[PDB]
């Protein structure tokens, strides 16, 4: 087995792809990534105990919180246009916009290259503009993924 | 854990667990048969005891694979002059009692396969006590559930035509019941006598769904076939395709209102809150 | 934006527009009129299917203006063999659909007046589809909505007396429908035939108000002249004085408990939860 | 603070009082007996109003004695020639009214203890207005509560065997009513006629409580000797011991369902969400 | 495709127009501008899976939210006289005012100029005075836009 | 038309008035004075688009809240009475205290005098005592007005 | 009418009573005084107006609470042993007791003393015990009285 | 009487004691500690009257809160076994620790010594580890007593 | 008995392992950790008095939640691929992984070795990546455990 290692944020590259051709998507100046999967557990008790006598897992989803200081114009229109179509206004259909998403991290002592991947994410809030006086525009996602795809060493 | 049911040599075993402090047991016990003297000529009723009193009890649980679902219906709705067995795992009840399929009930076991919940059924039993030598019946017949492995879609198939249910938001509620049969009043002892009647069982499914796309089509094809033209003495054949090892088994709308197409503000797409059948002959 | 409901040359566009993701239109389905087998020694019910069906649409909106809700109750309500028309804007429904005000219902359409907001009425229905050859019956009788420009305090009339009901907290919920028609099966198509039936129609007013001032003089006068005493052949006039632009209406309390008066902890002033009138006779 | 209720010289003053915005005083009308036409070729009924209309008082309030509560259930459920009078303090309503209780509820008065209050019981009332000179009766019958000092468990009691009821989470709701006395419309008066029926009353006892110790033994011992065994003519003695000066009672269960049992998930305890009985003849 | 960039709050040229004319309404002097484009996301899940199988945008909203520190009778008299009209006083009608709004901000290396821009905003509620001791008066609005009309590069 | 200006809260002048007569109510020492007209909006969404369609004002009112540091007897015995008749001590009726308002300010750099009026502001509660260990008493109301009856630049 | 006038919290001087006296309870070192006499509004709207149409006051109380230092057994055994009766114990009974309330309180440069008084205060729970670590236990009551019995210049 | 004095929380002296025995169940080290008598209040109005007319008590319980920094073996072995026996495991049994809980405290000047004691406490959640870096172990407990079996002056 | 004793969160030693071995499973780099055993109140009154009757414990759990700042590829890997298998990507199924935990924390002057064991702990979630700008990557877990299977002095 690998030993756990200290992982420094700023070592992190972050990118997203169209999971229709997996070309990327020009996106940059990532300041904060949380990526949790997680699964709503059903936690199940007897009528004999007080105790718990099983417990399983059900609705699950990959929360994706992404805090960035660089506008994307692409990024943007695509989330705009939905799935396979950019655009520069809004659309009255009802497909939104499915983005894979990868996150790969050497950790900090070069023990193991950290590589996560999520499918689908999706993002119901799209900041346009985030301005606040006397700082630079921050804009923050909060979206959900399918499912992980990928949580592997990438290193030789 | 688990309190176990049995239909002569054929046994199935229930955990009786829930989320949280839900209830999973409930014994209800009534006396509908004493008699009341309505008049009295005096402010306080005299009352004769006399009959059979009702004892019922309502079983929850979950279970953790579809095929002890599917035996647990078969077991439920088949007509044997074999008393149906319960034993409660709880102290308070005796180790073994006698039952029925609740006496008027069209609903006395529900299984449900609601969306996400992969390898949970959720529960619901009904069940009247009776005496153990009280119980009787016109021949016996073996219920079926119909099994496949395809795991396709699930096709409402209707004069040749097909629509596949749309899987997204997809959620099914079965029901089972014997409400044909009859429990009756004996003198001067605690339970009922119970008649496993020749007559006709239920087993009604309930979907509920969201279609996505090609709508006007799926919508119409649906509808006019199932809803706006005459079925004759065939019904619709509801073609589970494998999902929960569940095989295709023949079926018809019941009551006033089985179908609801919803449309709501400011939704590209339409809610079907309900598509209820019962099932019918394919027994010949 | 609108479904347009239309009898003969007059009509009236309806908009299927709400707040947030309520319902804006559902279409109901059923098959009542399956005769399902009761009997017999086989556990699954053998089944013919001979009759029409009902599809019956449920619609909800807001209008914007009181003379077209005006115009609309009394479109609905008037009795005319002319086949009430239907055209749906959305996609999953033919462009045109003939109905009646649903079968049996009390109030095939609400017209709701809330406190605060001008210029919204709130508005459901409720349509049977009929056969579009199949609408049949005796005379035409047009409906009128009386109507004038006082905009003066609603004056609730009867035995010379008059009380002002209180416009703190005023609320309307009014109710219109054909329950003395007759929608009958037909060994047919799948939609039913439809008698104009030459009977009583229903028009109901609910109030809703709270009484802030001279309440105990209000009151009595209010429940001594029309709830104690005898209206003969008359009723209560209602009178509306311009407000919604509504004219002087007669009717009459019906039914169990059409009024409330409410006294609460700690509140100086009476509550009304309903004061409600069903519209009678002033046709001759 | 309190509306007074007396029957002959015997009163008992009865505070309308409560938490938050809750209702304390409701009275409600209604005309069921206009005579309203289902028929004619015109659009809005004609009508006719011919007959004494319904009013219906509805009181809430709280007593901090449980002596005024069984003198209330007692004052109420007595048959007597003599109007039961209210004064109502509200001068929205005259000061004083006759009525009787109500005409088609099985419970006229509610009485209710429930866990953690002392000095502290909840009240309910219904009561049919009547007109002054239009009560009539056969003999009068007394009403009695029975009391005691004793202060100790309640003990369901039969075949000589008994039960003590846990007291955790014991919680009592009571209700009496007289539903077998005919209520009856005059044709020229504004109130109805009232006969006082020489007929059997409403008495019923409500328990919820939760069984927290000797569980199996104390479930068989309850549900064996109560709703398996036969009662004869006797009934259950329910002594309540003392306990809010409540003697002990001859009672049986009544109802399709009076007691339930029930388990629960994560719970090494059992629940009792009901334990019911109607009270028994024991006048001899 | 353009390279993402970093954007500058005080760079911004907020602007609010009536929509009959396509005529501005004098405003200026903010200090917060948030603008938010948002979807309703349905999620949905099958009979047979721990995963999503299907996500619908429905209910579209534009949130703008802007706080600002110069007052102006016009866009408050606006606001109070509703559609084509001005009023020194509440008006007892069901129309609010409805805003059309564009935003347009240079990139912090000149690499685009972001144009924004929204139809329809409208404000449940208008801060006439927001004094508070020792403070200029700073006021909040919170409203929502039907659609944005315009995502793009307006640079030459 | 004119400029949009700063304003400066401590160059207010705050004034109630009785309803009835007009005639001041004393009434001084504020710290913090918000008026904000309010209606609730509903945003009306149709059958199958995912845009709104429609928006509507549906209730009207003006939230007026006040910090001040300076009691006054007249405006605490006032609201006890009610309408028309003043008292020292709590009264059993249902009848609050209607106030009129109205508050004055001139714009910082002397652009305008904006003045802000509004009609039977009420308040639910009233604070009478409003200790700390080493502070003034600083008493906080929250209200209610019918309308805002003027909004106009006040200058010649 | 008198001027209003800011007040010194440091001025105070709270008693409690017991109503069946008008004796004193023994209190006092207290560090915050909030007295606020309340009712419930209901804002009533037409069938035909945006516009309020009256209000209405329900549910009157005065909201006392107090934050002080020095513990008194008195009050405490006064509160345990309910009306007209003292307790060295938890008494079973359904009784709370009722105090009388008193604060007076100089304006800051002596242009009156402004005398509150409330009836049948209630307090739901009393902080026997407020210890924390290198601090003086700080003791906090809520509670509601049934009316301002006086509120006027004592000064003379 | 006694007059209200000051009370310094370091002066405290805590135990807990098995109700079974009165034997001592050793504890030790606490930094804050909250001992709350409360009742519900039922305020209960009439009609017509604004005001309140009755206030009656129902539900007693002793709220007890301590935070303290000193691991007990013996406390937590006792909690997890409940009545009268003690355990090193989860017991499957629906009986709570019931302990027994007196405090003892010197008044600030020598007045008094108020020793408050509580029958029938028991705690839902009993923290066994509350490690933070860089800190001592911290442990709070929140629990209901059923009565206040004492309060009262212990000095000579 | 054991004298009670301050612990320092610092001399900690958390350890996970797969409860079908009683193996390892690699994690280390805590930074806080808390573990609460916890029973649901039924706190039980009567028709009677004010007082509480009875009291029982209900549904049992063990609240654990931990903070941790290096990351485990084989702890993640076991979280996804659920009881007894190790997986690269989430897993459709309804079993989540259980572990056992314990904790051996000496006492501050070495008077016992404190450990607390808990059996088939879940966490709802897990946090893959937890970038924060100029930060190492700090990871929150919450789960239940079943029951506490030991909590005794270790010491020799």
């Amino acid at each position: 087995a690998t030993s756990p290692e200290g992982i420094w944020s700023n070592s992190g590259a972050l990118t997203f792809e169209d999971p229709a051709d997996d070309s990327e998507i020009l996106f940059a100046g990532v300041r904060d990534v949380t990526i949790t999967p997680a699964y709503e557990h059903a936690e199940l008790y007897t009528i004999d105990s007080t105790f718990r006598d099983e417990v399983k897992r059900y609705e699950h989803n990959v929360n994706v919180e992404i805090t960035y200081a660089k506008f994307s114009l692409e990024f943007a229109q695509e989330w705009l246009g939905g799935p396979g179509a950019t655009a520069t206004a809004s659309q009255d259909d009802s497909d939104p916009m499915k983005f894979n998403l990868e996150n790969v991290t050497p950790s900090a002592s070069g023990g193991f290259e950290r590589t996560t991947a999520v499918e689908n994410v999706v993002f119901p809030e799209l900041p346009l503009d985030s301005a606040t006086y006397g700082e630079y525009e921050e804009y923050s996602l909060t979206g959900s993924g399918r499912s992980v795809t990928n949580l592997a060493d990438t290193s030789g | 854990v688990d309190a176990t049911l049995s239909r002569g040599g054929t046994s199935v075993d229930i955990p009786l667990v829930e989320e949280g402090g839900e209830i999973l047991l409930s014994s209800t016990f009534g006396k509908p048969e004493v008699n009341v003297r309505k008049s009295g000529g005096s402010l306080n009723p005299r009352v004769i005891d006399s009959w059979s009193g009702l004892q019922t009890f309502q079983l929850v649980g979950k279970l953790y694979d579809y095929s002890t679902s599917h035996q647990l219906a078969d077991l439920v709705k088949t007509a044997s002059t074999t008393p149906l067995e319960l034993q409660i795992p709880q102290d308070a009840y005796p180790d073994t009692v006698t039952v029925a399929p609740a006496a008027g009930q069209a609903s006395a076991l529900t299984l449900e396969y609601p969306a996400g919940r992969k390898d949970l059924v959720d529960v619901s039993l009904s069940l009247t006590r009776v005496d153990p030598n009280s119980v009787r019946g016109v021949g016996d017949q073996q219920a079926t559930t119909p099994t496949t492995t395809g795991t396709g879609p699930v096709e409402v198939t209707a004069g040749g035509t097909t629509v596949q249910l749309p899987s997204s938001g997809l959620s099914v509620e079965r029901t089972v019941g014997r409400p044909n049969d009859a429990v009756r009043r004996v003198p001067r002892q605690a339970d009922p006598r119970y008649e496993v009647k020749a007559k006709v069982t239920n087993d009604v499914f309930t979907f509920s769904f969201e279609t996505l796309d090609n709508i006007p089509a799926t919508l119409n094809a649906l509808t006019d076939n199932v809803f706006r033209e005459q079925l004759g003495r065939d019904g619709v054949t509801l073609d589970f395709n494998g999902l929960l090892g569940l095989g295709s088994v023949k079926a018809i709308p019941v009551g006033s209102s089985p179908f609801r197409q919803v449309h709501q503000a400011g939704r590209g797409w339409v809610t079907v809150p309900t598509l209820e059948f019962r099932r019918i002959y394919s027994n010949e």
